[PDB]
């Protein structure tokens, strides 16, 4: 259980 | 551009899925090399070659990179 993974950087 | 590295302690377990991401477990101390974007740090495990990016929300920031 963890926060959602953000979209990767560019 | 960074003049002072920061540091953090992991507060969630993170499994990186790609080469650019650095996996870790809760409790690992991480040196913060730079903030990459709004959501990710680049960091490294002290005294090692583990280096890569991870989400800001997965760590407790002790010192921001300057």
């Amino acid at each position: 259980l963890a926060p959602p993974k953000p979209p990767l950087p560019e | 551009m960074v003049l002072e590295y920061g540091e953090a302690i992991a507060k969630f377990n993170f499994n990186g899925d790609t080469q650019v991401e650095m996996s870790f477990r809760k409790g690992e101390r991480i040196t913060l090399l730079r903030q990459v974007d709004e959501n990710w740090y680049e960091g490294r495990i002290p005294g090692t070659s583990r280096q890569g990016i991870f989400p800001i929300t997965y760590v407790d920031v002790i010192k921001r990179p300057l």
